Protein backbone atom coordinates (compact mmCIF):
# COMPACT_ATOMS: atom_id res chain seq x y z
CA UNK A 1 0.00 0.00 0.00
CA UNK A 2 2.14 3.20 -1.64
CA UNK A 3 0.89 5.80 0.96
CA UNK A 4 2.44 3.63 3.83
CA UNK A 5 5.89 4.34 2.72
CA UNK A 6 5.36 7.77 1.24
CA UNK A 7 3.77 9.15 4.47
CA UNK A 8 7.23 8.46 5.59
CA UNK A 9 9.98 9.49 2.90
CA UNK A 10 7.55 12.59 3.08
CA UNK A 11 8.81 12.73 7.27
CA UNK A 12 12.06 12.11 5.95
CA UNK A 13 12.61 15.04 2.97
CA UNK A 14 10.94 17.59 5.23
CA UNK A 15 13.53 17.33 7.85
CA UNK A 16 16.35 17.11 4.77
CA UNK A 17 14.23 20.63 3.80
CA UNK A 18 13.88 22.25 7.50
CA UNK A 19 17.65 21.47 7.49
CA UNK A 20 18.67 23.99 4.72
CA UNK A 21 15.56 26.49 5.33
CA UNK A 22 16.90 27.13 9.05
CA UNK A 23 20.70 27.86 9.08
CA UNK B 1 13.34 17.18 49.24
CA UNK B 2 15.14 19.41 46.36
CA UNK B 3 11.72 19.10 44.31
CA UNK B 4 11.35 23.38 45.11
CA UNK B 5 14.43 24.01 43.56
CA UNK B 6 13.14 21.78 40.19
CA UNK B 7 10.29 24.24 39.87
CA UNK B 8 12.56 27.51 40.78
CA UNK B 9 14.97 26.46 38.43
CA UNK B 10 12.33 25.81 36.01
CA UNK B 11 10.08 29.27 36.58
CA UNK B 12 13.87 31.03 36.20
CA UNK B 13 14.66 29.70 32.86
CA UNK B 14 11.42 30.26 31.25
CA UNK B 15 11.32 33.82 32.88
CA UNK B 16 15.02 34.62 31.57
CA UNK B 17 14.53 32.74 28.18
CA UNK B 18 12.03 34.85 27.43
CA UNK B 19 14.19 37.93 27.72
CA UNK B 20 17.03 35.78 25.74
CA UNK B 21 18.84 35.11 28.39
CA UNK B 22 19.38 31.20 29.37
CA UNK B 23 19.79 29.16 32.68
CA UNK B 24 22.54 26.40 31.36
CA UNK B 25 23.53 24.89 28.54
CA UNK B 26 20.89 22.44 29.06
CA UNK B 27 17.94 25.35 29.44
CA UNK B 28 19.36 26.50 26.23
CA UNK B 29 19.04 23.26 24.06
CA UNK B 30 15.86 22.49 25.55
CA UNK B 31 14.16 25.74 24.55
CA UNK B 32 16.12 25.53 21.07
CA UNK B 33 14.47 22.11 20.52
CA UNK B 34 11.04 23.36 21.66
CA UNK B 35 10.90 26.13 19.42
CA UNK B 36 12.11 24.36 16.12
CA UNK B 37 9.62 21.34 16.98
CA UNK B 38 6.44 23.95 16.96
CA UNK B 39 8.37 25.55 13.48
CA UNK B 40 8.88 22.16 11.78
CA UNK B 41 5.32 21.28 13.11
CA UNK B 42 3.52 24.40 11.74
CA UNK B 43 5.22 24.44 8.54
CA UNK B 44 4.57 20.81 7.50
CA UNK B 45 1.73 20.19 9.33
CA UNK B 46 0.26 18.64 6.26
CA UNK B 47 3.05 16.03 6.12
CA UNK B 48 2.13 15.41 9.95
CA UNK B 49 -1.47 14.35 9.25
CA UNK B 50 -1.02 12.16 6.42
CA UNK B 51 1.56 10.61 8.88
CA UNK B 52 -1.30 10.03 11.46
CA UNK B 53 -4.10 8.95 9.42
CA UNK B 54 -1.33 5.86 7.65
CA UNK B 55 -1.18 4.22 11.31
CA UNK B 56 -3.47 3.03 13.72
CA UNK B 57 -1.45 2.33 17.10
CA UNK B 58 -2.40 0.04 19.62
CA UNK B 59 -0.32 -1.11 21.85
CA UNK B 60 0.94 -4.19 20.33
CA UNK B 61 2.19 -2.75 17.37
CA UNK B 62 2.74 1.25 18.50
CA UNK B 63 6.58 -0.04 18.03
CA UNK B 64 6.25 -1.37 15.18
CA UNK B 65 4.82 2.37 13.93
CA UNK B 66 7.96 3.70 15.81
CA UNK B 67 11.06 1.75 13.93
CA UNK B 68 9.36 2.10 10.79
CA UNK B 69 9.24 5.81 10.84
CA UNK B 70 12.41 6.33 12.45
CA UNK B 71 14.33 3.95 10.11
CA UNK B 72 12.92 5.43 7.26
CA UNK B 73 14.01 8.67 9.00
CA UNK B 74 17.95 7.98 9.03
CA UNK B 75 17.69 5.46 6.11
CA UNK B 76 20.98 7.05 4.51
CA UNK B 77 22.58 9.36 7.28
CA UNK B 78 22.10 12.15 9.72
CA UNK B 79 21.07 15.64 10.09
CA UNK B 80 19.40 18.56 12.63
CA UNK B 81 16.44 18.59 10.52
CA UNK B 82 15.64 15.34 10.49
CA UNK B 83 16.33 14.77 14.63
CA UNK B 84 13.62 17.67 14.99
CA UNK B 85 11.49 15.02 12.91
CA UNK B 86 12.82 12.57 14.74
CA UNK B 87 11.59 14.87 18.21
CA UNK B 88 8.55 15.89 16.31
CA UNK B 89 7.38 12.85 15.55
CA UNK B 90 7.81 10.93 19.11
CA UNK B 91 5.95 14.02 20.22
CA UNK B 92 3.29 13.15 18.03
CA UNK B 93 3.09 9.27 18.90
CA UNK B 94 2.79 10.39 22.74
CA UNK B 95 0.12 12.67 21.60
CA UNK B 96 -2.06 10.38 19.44
CA UNK B 97 -1.78 7.71 23.12
CA UNK B 98 -2.64 9.39 25.32
CA UNK B 99 -5.60 10.81 23.20
CA UNK B 100 -6.86 7.20 22.14
CA UNK B 101 -7.28 6.34 25.80
CA UNK B 102 -3.38 4.68 25.91
CA UNK B 103 -1.36 6.82 28.05
CA UNK B 104 0.66 3.59 29.15
CA UNK B 105 2.45 4.37 25.92
CA UNK B 106 4.23 7.82 26.24
CA UNK B 107 6.81 6.41 28.78
CA UNK B 108 7.34 3.65 26.83
CA UNK B 109 8.56 5.87 23.68
CA UNK B 110 10.39 8.22 25.53
CA UNK B 111 12.46 5.36 26.23
CA UNK B 112 12.53 3.93 22.99
CA UNK B 113 13.50 7.65 22.23
CA UNK B 114 15.88 8.35 24.46
CA UNK B 115 18.06 4.99 23.74
CA UNK B 116 18.06 5.82 20.17
CA UNK B 117 18.69 9.25 20.39
CA UNK B 118 21.95 7.91 22.62
CA UNK B 119 22.71 4.46 20.81
CA UNK B 120 21.91 5.71 17.37
CA UNK B 121 22.56 9.93 16.97
CA UNK B 122 24.59 10.31 19.79
CA UNK B 123 27.80 9.21 17.93
CA UNK B 124 26.94 11.39 15.25
CA UNK B 125 26.08 14.41 17.17
CA UNK B 126 29.18 14.50 19.11
CA UNK B 127 31.32 14.20 16.05
CA UNK B 128 29.35 17.60 13.95
CA UNK B 129 30.14 19.93 17.09
CA UNK B 130 27.57 18.35 19.94
CA UNK B 131 24.38 20.05 21.05
CA UNK B 132 25.61 23.50 21.07
CA UNK B 133 26.39 23.89 17.40
CA UNK B 134 22.61 23.19 16.33
CA UNK B 135 21.77 25.62 19.47
CA UNK B 136 24.03 28.06 17.29
CA UNK B 137 23.29 27.45 13.77
CA UNK B 138 19.37 26.63 14.06
CA UNK B 139 18.42 28.40 17.66
CA UNK B 140 16.91 31.93 16.85
CA1 LIG C 1 13.57 -3.78 13.95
Amino acid sequence: VIPMAAVKQALREAGDEFELRYR
Amino acid sequence: SQSNRELVVDFLSYKLSQKGYSWSQMAAVKQALREAGDEFELRYRRAFSDLTSQLHITPGTAYQSFEQVVNELFRDGVNWGRIVAFFSFGGALCVESVDKEMQVLVSRIAAWMATYLNDHLEPWIQENGGWDTFVELYGN
